[PDB]
């Protein structure tokens, strides 16, 4: 099933990267009641907050991420969205390795490295989610951008597993 | 004074000069479920 395995890997890598990039771009992480500048229903993301109703509806303002070392570091890390961006980077590199595999069948470690990138992307994603949620804590709901990030994590981990299976089976078959 | 009170003018004045010119701009329950912030270290 190597053809199907590679198909799953490529489709999944693209899906994870697309979902994660959209999530980092779009502004439907959180539904709360803040202000785009009275408090009304809004819809914030990682960078901008926007009004969901009333006169200033459609108006968005840059999130004042800033207004205790730990509080400072959390605020810093959440302000820059280090971890969502790092997960996007690693998904990109994983996709590059998956693409490069076919054009260079000589070296095995390419697809292995793809797998490892994907796994690491998932871990960065988790850290991101935790930092985001924790920084918010310092009524509400989560939007579809948040869930895009979550589904990116799941798919990334699946693709990592499949990639490592491909590498394992190549070394198992060729060695014996 | 009574007419002003019944027309809401005194209420409005109080609102304006206490709240609408308020520095804080705050005008306002606890579920008690542990929040992710209470266990974030263990995830890290």
């Amino acid at each position: 099933d190597r053809g199907i395995q590679m198909l799953i890997t490529t489709v999944g890598a693209f899906a994870a990267f697309s979902l994660m990039t959209i999530a980092v771009g779009t502004d439907y992480w959180l539904y709360s009641r803040g202000v785009c500048r009275e408090e009304v229903m809004t819809h914030s993301g990682l960078w901008r907050t926007c009004c969901l109703e009333g006169a200033f509806r459609g108006v968005c303002k840059k999130i004042d991420h800033f207004p205790d070392t730990a509080e400072y570091l959390l605020r810093a890390v959440r302000a820059s969205s280090v971890f969502p961006i790092l997960s996007v980077t690693l998904l990109f590199f994983g996709g590059l390795c998956v693409a490069a595999s076919e054009f260079h069948r000589s070296r095995h470690s390419v697809i292995l490295s793809a797998g490892i990138f994907f796994v690491s992307a998932g871990l960065s994603n988790i850290i991101g989610i935790i930092v985001y949620i924790s920084a918010n804590a310092g009524s509400y709901s989560y939007g579809w951008s948040f869930y895009f990030g979550a589904f990116s994590f799941i798919i990334a981990e699946i693709v990592g597993v499949v990639a490592v299976h491909i590498y394992i089976e190549k070394h198992q078959q060729l060695r014996a | 004074v009574l007419k002003l009170s019944e027309q809401g003018v005194l209420d409005k004045l109080k609102s304006k000069w206490w709240y609408d010119k308020g520095e804080c701009g705050s005008k306002d329950d606890k579920t008690s479920a542990l929040s992710l912030s209470n266990v974030a270290g263990v995830f890290y």
